Formats: C-alpha cells, structure tokens, sequence
DNA sequence: TTTTTCGTAGCTGAGGCCCTCAGCTACGTTTTCTT
DNA sequence: TTTTTCGTAGCTGAGGGCCTCAGCTACGTTTTCTT
C-alpha cells in the first residue's frame, strides 16, 4: 500500500463523489489516500470512465528514481514531459 | 455514464470510525455525515471496514444502501459503546462457504475438530485428549479467569469481576465492554466478507453473534483487553473514546485486519474437510459471477 | 409472519412505538408487539431510537427498493436464527433431503405430481422445454413477436422491447423473492435446483411463481409499445406486489417447499 | 523520505516559484515531491512565511494508520477534523 | 516578506538531469526552460545535484545564481556528453577542510596513506607494502587494463583500447559519456563536502584532479559495466541510454549517500584531524548560520 | 590579470571569438586571447558555445552584481589552478609564513611597520583602537552624528542611518575583495588574520583598503541623508569601483601580502 | 373521507474566487564579520 | 561622437475557467440467471 493522489478538474459530480468512497479530499478536486496497486488501478478506471469533458492527474508513492510516478486523463495546459527517463511538467503556451 | 461500485479488500482498510451528532446522507453518491449547522464531513465509507453510529445519529435510506454496496458493516452502538445492531448485505455470495461452515457445525466430530483448533490457537498449545466440547468450555472458564487475575495485577486496576448492568460498573468493565464491542465490530465484518453466517457457532451456539464470539474469543486477551486494562488504570472521566483510539491502534500493530480471514479459514480448515462441490444434478451457473477485488463474502457488480 | 413498509418519512420512537414521521406530524404509528418486520422503501431515514428499540424486540430492518422490487440492506446480515440456517442447510447438503425438496419444487412447478421418479437432469430438460412453450403461449395470447428468450448479460440494450420487459419483470420478482427469504430466516445463497450464487434460493422460488403474474404483464406492456418499457415494468409490477400481497404469500411457499424434506420446522 | 503533497490557494507567485524549487508542479497549486522530515519542515516555514493572505495545505506519507498526514495554514472552507484520532475533513457552510 | 534560500542534503537528492534546446530564466524565483514555441518547463533545481547543459542552450544570469544558492552544480557537456565546463558556488565554505585536504596533499608521507587507503577501496585488498605512489599507478594500470579485458569478454564486445579523439567506437563513446556522469555528481559531491576538485593525491595538477582520484575508486564498480551493457545493445544514439543506465546504477548503488562518506574515509586515513583555528586568530564576528545542508556549502 | 565587465546581452561565439549581442546586433567584440577573467553583470545570458570557447582557453566566467559589488557564481568552482590554493594554503599552514604574512597585512593597514615583534593578538588590539579612531575621525571630518558601532546581524533595520551605511558600503567592498581572490585563483574561505568564515581571506584584505575610499562615502551619503541610504551606498560604490579600477589594483595587493611568506610565487 | 410526503440526481443561470497574462514601471539590492 | 540595452519582480485590470449554490423538475431504477 502507497500514498495516492487525485487532482481533478472540470470533473461531474459524480466522479467527486465515486472518488470521495476511497479518498479525502482536502481541497476542491484534490484527493488524498493510501491504496494498494490493484485498487489504484480500479480507482483509474472509474476516472477513465467518469472524467468525461474533464481532466484528471494522478500521482502515487513508489520506490522509484523520484519516489513517485504519474499519470494523466484528458487536456490540460499543464502535460507530463520526459527528460531521459525523468517525468517533469511541460506548461504550454495560450 | 455509469460504472459499477464494489468493495475493496478487508485488509487495505481502515478498522473503524465512531459517527455521532448528524445525520447521515449520500451526495453525488458519497457517504456524507451532516451536523445542525450545515457542516458536512465526507467519510470514505468504502476505506473503512466497520463505522459505528452512536446516538443522535439518523441514516438515510441512500447511506445504508451505499454502505451496503461498498461492504461496509453499519453497527449501532448505544452508550459505553456496547453494540445494538447491524447492517449489511444481506448474506455471503458463495453457496460453498455457508454450506462449509454448517456441515462442520452440525456434525459433532468436526465441530470438535474445530473447537479444538480454537483451543490450541487461542491459548498456545493442543487441548487435552479426548475432550467434549464443554469440558473445553470448562477449562477455558478457568484460565480465563486467570488471565483477569494476571492483567489485574499487571496493570494494578482492582479486579471484582466481569459485571454489567443494562443501563454503571466500574471503570475496567466499562473498559472492557467499550474494547469488546470495537473487536466484535471488526470481527462481525471479517466474518461476513470471508462469506460465513456470524449465527452458526462451535463453541458459543444458538446465538445471532455464535461465531462472533468464538473468533472474537480466540484473540480478545491478546488485544482489546490488556488495552481496556491499560486505560483502565489511566483512569478517564470518559472512557469510550480513549479506548477507540487504543483499540485502533492495538488493531493497527498486530495487523489485526489482515489476519481476521486467514485465522477463519484456519479455524474451519482443522476439519479436514474440502467445501462441498455443486451437486451434478443441479442447474448449471447461466451467467458466470463478475470477478471481484474484493473478498470472497462481498457481492459484486 | 407480519411486516409493513414504511415510506417518505423518518423512523422514530415515542412512548415504546415505532413511528413514521414527516412535517405534517405523526404518520403512522406501529405499536411495537405487531411486526416482525420492517421493510424501508426509499425516501426513509431511521433514527437511531428506532434501531435501538428494534434490536431490543429483535425487529428485522430490510432496506427495499419500492413494493421490495429490490433489496438492498438487512439489519441481521447473514440471519438472526441459527436453526433455519441449519434447517435450509441440513436440507441442503443430505442428497435425498436435497432430492425431495427439488422433487417439491419441480411439482409445484408443474402443479400436480412430477413422474414417479425421473432424474432431476430429466425434470430439468422438461421443463425447459414447458417454459419454452409458456413463452410462446403467452406470445400468442398477447400477440407480440417472438424470436425466443434472447438477451446479451453485458449489453441491456440490443435484446427487442420484450426481452428487456421479462428482464425488468424477473429482476422485481427476483427482489420480492429475496425479501421473502430474508423475512422467513433462510440464506439467499443456499438453493437446491440452482447452486453458485448469491441468489440461487432466490431463483429456485421465483422460478415457482414466475409466470402466474408479472411476465404475462412483461408481454403485455411489451404490447403496449411505451417510450419506457422496462421502467413501466418496474411500475406494474411493484403495483401488483402491493395490491397482491406477493411478499405475503410468498413465505407459505418457501416453507411448503423446505417442508417437503420431512424433517421437522424450528418454532 | 517519503512522499509529499502540497497544495497552495491565492498565495503570492513569490511562493509558488519558491516551492517549484523542490516540487513538481502538476496542476495550478498543486505540488508534488518525495522529501525527509527536516526538508518537509523546512518547507513548511517557507510556507508559513510566505503565504500571506493565501492557504495552503500539506499532506506527507507516514507510517500511521491512513498511511498519511496532514496539516494546513491560513482560513480555508474545508478544515481538518478530529474524529476519535482519525483526522478527516470537514466542510463548513456559506 | 522574504525568506532565505537555502541547499539540501546530496544525498536527498536526484543525481542529474540534461536539459537542451532551449533559454533558462529564472521565473518568480524558480529555474525554468523554455523553448521556441513558449512552453515552459519547471527544473525543481534544488533537488538535484548536477545539472547538465547541453548544445543550443542559453543560461540567464539569475539562473546561474539560483542555481549556485540552492548549492547544485552546472554542468556544460559538449555532444558524446564530455565534461566541458562548470559553474557554481565559489568555493568551499569551511576553511579548515580545504587546510585539512591541502596538509593531507603537500605531506609525502600523509599523501601516500590516502592513496593507500584509495587503493584498498578500489580493488578490495591492501597494496602491497613498502610502495610510493607512482608504484602504486603502474599497479592500478595493470589492473585497469585487466578489468577492461575482462568487461570486454563478459558483456562480449570488441575492445581495442581507450581510444578518442577531440569519433571513437560505440564502447569508448559510451565509456565517455557515462564517465562523464559520474565526473558530473563526483565533482557535485566534493564540492558539497568541502573541499577542493584541483588538489588531487594520484593525479595531480589538474583542474579536476580530486575528481579523477575519487571517481577512478568507484568508476568500474559503476558506470563503465552499465557501458558496456550498453555498447552490446548498440543504440543509434548511445547518450541518452547511458544517461538513463548511469541514472538507474547511481540510485542501485546508492552512490549519492556514500560519496561524500567516502571522501571523508578517504581522508581520514591520512589520521590527522582537520587543523584547528590558530589561537592568535581573529574569533568569528558573526556565528555561522546552522545549515540543513552539507557542510561545504554556504548558508543563509 | 586582465579582465573586463559584460551587461545586458547575451554572450555569443563568432569566429572563434568572444561576443556580445543585443537586438542592435553585435555590441562587443572580445578576442579570446585578451581576457583571463570575463564578469558577467546582471542582464546577461551565456549561450552554450561561449562557454565551450571559454573552456578550451581556460577562461574563467563570474558571475556578479554590478561593479562586482556582489558575487554569486564562478565557473571552475574551488579555483582551477593547484599551485596557487597550495601555495595560500602552505602560507597559511606553517606558523612562521603564517606570522610573516600577518604581520605585512598589518602593516599595510598601519601604513609601515608594525612594531618588531610584539605578537597578534596584541596588534589586533592596536587595529581595534586605530579603527575606532578612525570611525571618530570620519564622523567629525563629515559631521555625522556617531554613537559608536552598532547593528544586529538578524535586523537591518534598528542601528541609525550611517551604520546602515557602513554596513552596505562594507558589503559591496566584500564583493569585489571576493571578485578579485577568485580572479588570482586562490580560496576566500583560507585566510591569515580572520578563520573559520567562508570569506575569511575576503575580510582580511578588504580590512586593508576599507577606510581609503568606502566608508567615507558611507558617511558622506549618511550625512546627505536621503530617502534610500544603503541602495545610494551600494550604487555610490559601484561608481568607485568601475572609475578607480579597485578590482584591478586589488590583485596586486593579495600577490604581495602573499609574497611576504618569503616563498617563491607559481608561474 | 377526499392524507404530496422524504431523500437525491440532473440541469441551468448567478455569483464569486482565483489562475493567467498583457502592459506598464522600476530595478540590478535580502547586505553587517575589530559592535 | 552624442551607443537605453537585457532579464526579472511588482502591480493592476481584463479575460476566463471552474467551483458552489439556489431553485426548479423528475425520480424511487444501472436489471437479465431454463438464452
Ligand atoms: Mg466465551
Ligand atoms: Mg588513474
């Protein structure tokens, strides 16, 4: 088990609340649990499946390089970018 | 448009959360406990193996309904914690599960069997040969009240003996009472995801809660108890909250969670028996059971 | 054996009774000593008075969907009784217990007695074949078309109109079903015709009754050609569980049926 | 170290550069690391000093029960709550 | 209104990132690059002890100083991924570690213990005794070239020598790049301890002497195997792979966490302690800040 | 040692030649073989080729405040050249060199010799009276109003107008001391007279030169008394700086004090 | 006796918070070390 | 020879994205198990 987080936007309602069965949220849109990796992974289908027009980032504690990976649904002017292995945060241009 | 709600696994849960002043609603589908003002604290019911609705509390239909889908066991407890009733779904899933524990509970020698196996994990070494069941009940009598007398004096709390009144006694059976009605919680909810009846018993019987108490019974001075004892001595003007937090994290170090289903399945399995087939003259299964990520017990999909 | 269904309120207690409670005051009072057991339809709120009370006289909460058409929640998950569960258990795990009770069963399905003593795969292929022919019959009688009982478990929505409304009408039928079972003491998942899953008790008693009522009406809403098909099942059929006293009558039946195994009732 | 949320609302660019020295910004104050004790307080009085009239909130990977913890500065709708040791949150009405 | 910046801990840190095609600004007080279109890309720079830049990129002023504050190293590589340049905080911040390093290297007999002590680091077994320092080189040439062989036999692939020229084969371009890395976080790491990258014990009188002699004592336990793996595999483009191994064996091995320890081990089998402040000195005016970070760099 | 200030634009190759671009094109050319030193002031922006040239000749980049009243980054970070760290460090290890740099530095400060040989700690008695002195000599030539040497090293903002001052002229003095140590190759943090600080070496010579020219500037501005005393300092100082060419007489300075170990200089 | 009453989701427009940026001005600075 | 040129922080008003809610309508439902 890993700490998760959940950082929504433009999000139905009903994906708050399906999120809010698992999680904390402690600021609007923004999630916060310790989940296995299986129910990570259901968790990112119900966002895959609900997000509809909004878009959805998800980060998870690893032992990895940075100690966590990420991963995302939908546009947001704010993209995952890859530096030689490293994940970093493109902001692109309006 | 939609997607399903199922349960999580017992063991990545959280064991439990005391809800009292509100009322109890469902918002955009979530579990959400509203007090006078118009403060709402969102509670991840499905996070949570057990949640525990003290007086002053009042559930909507909505609530019982999604704690249900999640698997979540509702218990309503009155004061100094003791626990009133449940709420759940309403039974196991699997057919070989409850016909696995009624067989070995009606046959005596099984029974025995599983007794025996009770015996030798709750006080660390095998019964004596040839044994009745009450002549084990007997001799459990006995060193229980020895296990009161030893944590009397470990902790140094004046020890008169197991005593409650309906509606009190001393501080220790208050104690006592509050910590074994947290363990009975988990204990009930661990028993219904494995998918066993919490009313067929081995040694306790004839009882809603038989199978509560026998596994409950098997690790309850190796848990709650000593705790109850601890704050006990502690000495609180009100000690059910205290002993929440205690038993918590009594729960939470020896992994209490993840035990609960394998120590079950143990207990049965000293049987010597395999859950019993599907009869060949019975109707085939027409549509196959969604696979689960949640424990066996639970309903799916 | 009695219960009521309590609906748009909340559930409280004054002066030892249960009560049903909105903003126009007092609705209905329910003197404690006359139900076994409470069925909440949506739109109820149980106060926790109420739940204490009702543990103390051992009242059975059930949290339904309207008429029972869908079961939700038990207070006493998993059964209260000891003795029934044992009861439908021994019943079900003594192979000539277990064969009288499905011989019962498929005589009342029948109505009057099956053969001398056919196997039960044999009674099973009988019957399919008179459900097939119940099908057709009820297709005729209510003229609509029929291309056999076709349905995709994953997709609702490429079945015709007709096969939604049966699967609507059986869904219903399959919650009342399961409210009987849980009032009468017994495990939803402990069948003897059908084994395997959560409901297959469930499915073993519906399958009795099934055609007397609720899948003539699946044809003839099916006629009817709605906007809503399976959502005027729904409507119908909680309004014949209401008018009919399914549920009521329903209990009798599964303790007829378990009955068969001559081996003596609890209680 | 362990892993580390923080999330910042109407706070000075002064902050949000601040903690982009340590952190990966992933959505508009919302920061992601992997930190240790000392170096997540210390980020916490970078916090403190520089939020102003902005509120932030800081959620951290532990060895507890929930697997995380979590604590806030500055005036916020959703406020943490106790519940028998059980830090959850609460949302206050308009 | 402000608070100062400061560095963290090496070891909690991220070994290196390589940044190219692109200016790097300073945006409201953090380290950026941004490319031809606009698109911004956030450097969280403090948590990361080397910083490579490659071709086509252009370093702003305020970038340069951010990144000397928060303590992490620049590194200008050239294509192959050589060392070209480096950039950071001036210097050490303890004077008596740069006097401890530089009594260790101007003594003969203090010199040879640390070399002794580099070289049973190196090959797992003490040098054999009665031996100066160049005897002890043409032992470490020898051994070198058996490790090379022995690499080139293991990994299966062709070797004729380290070769290059200011082009080389895919093993000795890897062989470059890789050991460029590793130059890179070593260089980071005896700067942050304190001391100085010039005053070398086996290599002497070069700009990166230091460097040399503490990478050579892990340089075939690190990052020319991963070369070699490398070299086998035969990329189109070897760097950004060997970047990623070089990357990956640092965080296997923990290398961050015990560079700087290594160093001090180094030193300390000089067996003499760090001189004191001579008695006759000025006392310090204004106490030095207590840091979170490591000992050579500056605070506050 | 020469060397020369770079501003606003960006540091480019052409030619094999150092460069500097703004958007009215090519603003400076510098032949690589002129500077041994390049400081780059605020505004300016190092591509990636200048810093290759600058490698391949050995060129050291700086980068500071302006004037070099602050420095904040240098290239070939702990000095480049081992001989000239180990002949300062060499001076500073053996106790008589030590004493013979000491005792030039102070008497550089009393102007020549001070006395025989009475120890150090003893003329750092006489340093702290002749500086007080020289504090009243200051304030009374200028007519500030001096209640001695006061400020708190946590808040800028409690002692008066002229030790703001002081403070800001001294701060700037000890950014171009530091410029020109990192220019003649050598560690600020090794120094004779002050230890244990990481600008040591820094104090010791800007303690030479720091009554000549800067603090009376600190008075002279504390006695116009303006709106913003320390920003009129610092830019009071880059004005001195960049007309007097102290950088550039510094180094000779450091060179000689440290020559007076009576040990032979590198190259 | 003619008792529509409760809890929750979907929808939409109003209000408001706050992120993002263009455009303008001011700046090269967060210091002190023989108090 | 009279060459103000570059990079970055603070400020403010405009634009806009999205969270939050009041107020209204519709609803009790996410099913099938002898195909
Ligand atoms: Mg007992
Ligand atoms: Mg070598």
């Amino acid at each position: 088990m890993s700490m998760l987080v959940v950082v929504t936007e433009n999000v139905p309602p009903r994906l708050r609340g399906r999120l809010a069965i698992w999680l904390l949220e402690v600021r609007a849109g923004v999630y916060v649990g310790d989940v296995s990796a299986k129910i990570r992974e259901m968790i990112w289908e119900q966002i895959a499946g609900l997000a509809e027009e909004g878009n959805v980032v998800m980060a998870w504690a690893t032992n990895t390089e940075t100690g966590f990976e990420f991963q995302t649904f939908g546009l947001n002017r704010r993209t995952p970018v890859d530096l030689d292995g490293l994940r970093l945060v493109s902001f692109l241009p309006v | 448009t939609w997607l399903p709600l199922n349960p999580i696994p017992l063991k990545d849960r959280v064991s439990m959360i005391f809800l009292q002043y509100g009322q109890i609603d469902v918002i955009d589908g979530a579990f959400v406990l509203i007090d006078k003002t118009g403060i709402r604290t969102h509670i991840p019911v499905g996070s949570v193996a057990c949640i525990m609705l003290e007086p002053g509390t009042r559930v909507s239909h909505a609530a019982v309904r999604l704690a249900a889908q999640v698997g979540t066991l509702l218990v309503w407890v009155g004061e100094a914690g003791v626990r009133v009733y449940a709420s759940g779904q309403p039974g196991g899933a699997r057919s070989d599960k409850l016909l696995y524990q009624a067989k070995l509970a009606l046959d005596e020698d099984l029974r025995l069997k599983v007794v025996r196996k009770m015996f030798e994990l709750r006080f660390g070494e095998p019964a004596p040969a040839r044994r009745s069941v009450e002549q084990l009940r007997g001799i459990e009598g006995s060193r229980v009240r020895a296990t009161y007398a030893l944590l009397a004096k470990q902790y140094g709390v004046t020890w008169n003996g197991r005593r409650y009144d309906p509606k009190k006694g001393d501080t220790i059976n208050q104690c006592i009472s509050a910590a074994t009605s947290c363990l009975y919680g988990v204990t009930e909810a661990a028993i219904l995801a494995a998918g066993y009846a919490p009313a067929i018993g081995f040694v306790h019987t004839g009882k809603p809660l038989s199978f509560v108490y026998d596994i409950a019974d098997i690790i309850k001075f190796d848990t709650v108890v000593p705790k109850a004892f601890e704050i006990a001595r502690r000495n609180p003007g009100e000690p059910d909250r205290e002993v929440r937090l205690a038993c918590r994290d009594i729960f939470r170090s020896s992994k209490t969670l993840a035990k609960l289903i394998p120590l079950i399945e143990d207990v049965l399995a000293a049987g010597e028996i395999q859950p019993p087939a599907p009869p060949e003259d019975a109707q085939p299964v027409a549509i196959p059971l969604p696979v689960s990520l949640g424990d066996a017990g639970h309903r799916s999909s």
